């Protein structure tokens, strides 16, 4: 990986406390609110007009859960992120046409959400370990683009 | 901020481009698609084969827009208003991609204006493209 | 562009920061140094260890400038003029780094303002920091 | 870096036509003119007051020579850029304190210089290959930062 033992323990520990369903929904909703251009991928999700609409949308909540669950799987294979995300990398490129820059934005919003959710437990060193992961995942997903 | 000298530089270089603006616009796009393949994610509906009418047509529209901006270099916000609306509300291109096309336009100009691409003109064009990019991205949020 | 709702959000959130602005400035720098080690290249002369008074002192200055910016949200360029001069002509920090500190400031705020850090406020703060960043880098070239 | 053989050859071929000293001075001077903040490392070089002064500064030219000479040697090791640039990576971080963003800027200026120098011979595919090389070198030089 990119991560250190101190950093893997850091990552793994915090992740045990995350409610994937809840965090996923928050992370995707915030992406759509903070960087509205990202809404171009979700025209069929319904009302995305205001922050409250975005945040309460069931389809956003559903999708967020899907994304973070896949994200969680990668946490189990921190040593082979590329192998792990190969199929999804190809899917996002070939069928979905998602600019990989979106993976980077989501990673940053996720960090924001963890800090918001965990407060003082989300210390500078823990953040640093999560920044490495998020960058790693984004790189893994962009890997099969062509 | 474009200085007076910058505006002079841009008008000089762009002038030289003249009637080739559209062909140069097409070449810059092809350079971008090849160098930065993630940019293709915004053109899944296009035939991106070398010399396709779609790319040539698009390159022309891009070049026309740039000419418009040079012409109204003192009032870009107003001159590119409609285009800034289109990009912000419809196209929704991540802002990172503007820097990639800008670089490819710079390379295109460099390859075609041996005499005019001095360090000073290079600097002015870079600033000019950054300015256009800023205006086109202005209404995103 | 900062909308009236954006200005209100920023003034409310920053209001709550209140006397802690200095502490949060230091924490954001700490987060920055650990998360994005390339940023350390600008402070070879500092003791960057956890608890360093140099970082604490610098944190306070950054925070005070932000407070100044909040107070002068409608007249940022003038309020931040000396700072724009300093970064452009002396410090010469690559513009890319401003986005890294901004993200770290956001994380720091999130970690300290559970209640206030709503999606709407998060969006306003991000726009505000981008605005400050733009101003600070305005005179680079 | 991800260069097919076609690409390595397109790189090697054009490079054989380069005057390293000349291109080196041009690229460094243009970096200093186009992105003036990069001048921060060179105050001991004297006069950098104008484009003309930069372009004509003997120290700028000598430094460009040195930088492009190392670049040039790296082209012989396209397959092991990281190993080839490891010590230089460490020096740039530990002793010179150079933000790796500067390597990316230089890489882009280098491409503009080659385009200016080679005109029509610098085709879209040739650019694409050089883009990969310049990204590769930048990454190799930033690799040991900590
Ligand atoms: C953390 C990074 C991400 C992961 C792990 C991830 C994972 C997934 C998964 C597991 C699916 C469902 C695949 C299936 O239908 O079998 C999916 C679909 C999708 N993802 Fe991603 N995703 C990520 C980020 C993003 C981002 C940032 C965007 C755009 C902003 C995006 C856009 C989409 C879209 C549009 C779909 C299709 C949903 C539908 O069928 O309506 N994803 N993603
Ligand atoms: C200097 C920067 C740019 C300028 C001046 C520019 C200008 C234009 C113009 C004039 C149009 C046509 C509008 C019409 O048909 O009414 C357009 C459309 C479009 N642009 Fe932008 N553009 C720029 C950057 C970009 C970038 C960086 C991308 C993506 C990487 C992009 C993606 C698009 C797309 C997808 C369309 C729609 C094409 C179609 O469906 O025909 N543009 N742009
Ligand atoms: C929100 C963005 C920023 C603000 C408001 C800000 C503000 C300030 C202030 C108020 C000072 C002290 C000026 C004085 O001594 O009179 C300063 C100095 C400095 N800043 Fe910036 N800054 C910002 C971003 C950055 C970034 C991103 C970096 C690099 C990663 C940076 C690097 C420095 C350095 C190296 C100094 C001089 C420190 C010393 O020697 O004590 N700044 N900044
Ligand atoms: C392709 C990218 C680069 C390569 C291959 C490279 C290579 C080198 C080499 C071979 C040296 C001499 C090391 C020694 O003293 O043994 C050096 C020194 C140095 N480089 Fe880099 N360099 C690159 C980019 C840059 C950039 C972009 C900057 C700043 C804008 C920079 C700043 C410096 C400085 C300040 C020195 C010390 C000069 C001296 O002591 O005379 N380099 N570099």
């Amino acid at each position: 990986a990119h991560l250190t033992p101190e950093e893997k323990s850091a990552v793994t520990a915090l992740w045990g406390k995350v409610n994937v369903d809840e965090v996923g929904g928050e992370a995707l909703g915030r992406l759509l609110v903070v960087y509205p251009w990202t809404q171009r991928f979700f025209e069929s999700f319904g009302d995305l007009s205001t922050p409250d609409a975005v945040m309460g949308n069931p389809k956003v909540k559903a999708h967020g859960k899907k994304v973070l669950g896949a994200f969680s799987d990668g946490l189990a294979h921190l040593d082979n992120l590329k192998g792990t995300f190969a199929t999804l990398s190809e899917l996002h490129c070939d069928k979905l046409h998602v600019d990989p820059e979106n993976f980077r934005l989501l990673g940053n919003v996720l960090v924001c959400v963890l800090a918001h959710h965990f407060g003082k437990e989300f210390t500078p060193p823990v953040q640093a370990a999560y920044q490495k992961v998020v960058a790693g995942v984004a790189n893994a997903l962009a890997h099969k683009y062509h | 901020v474009l200085s007076p000298a910058d505006k002079t530089n841009v008008k000089a270089a762009w002038g030289k481009v003249g009637a080739h603006a559209g062909e140069y616009g097409a070449e810059a796009l092809e350079r971008m698609f090849l160098s930065f393949p993630t940019t293709k994610t915004y053109f899944p509906h296009f035939d991106l084969s070398h010399g396709s009418a779609q790319v040539k047509g698009h390159g022309k529209k891009v070049a026309d827009a740039l000419t418009n901006a040079v012409a109204h270099v003192d009032d870009m916000p107003n001159a590119l208003s409609a285009l800034s609306d289109l990009h912000a509300h419809k196209l929704r291109v991540d802002p990172v991609n503007f820097k990639l096309l800008s670089h490819c336009l710079l390379v295109t100009l460099a390859a075609h204006l041996p005499a005019e691409f001095t360090p000073a003109v290079h600097a002015s064009l870079d600033k000019f493209l950054a300015s256009v990019s800023t205006v086109l991205t202005s209404k995103y949020r």
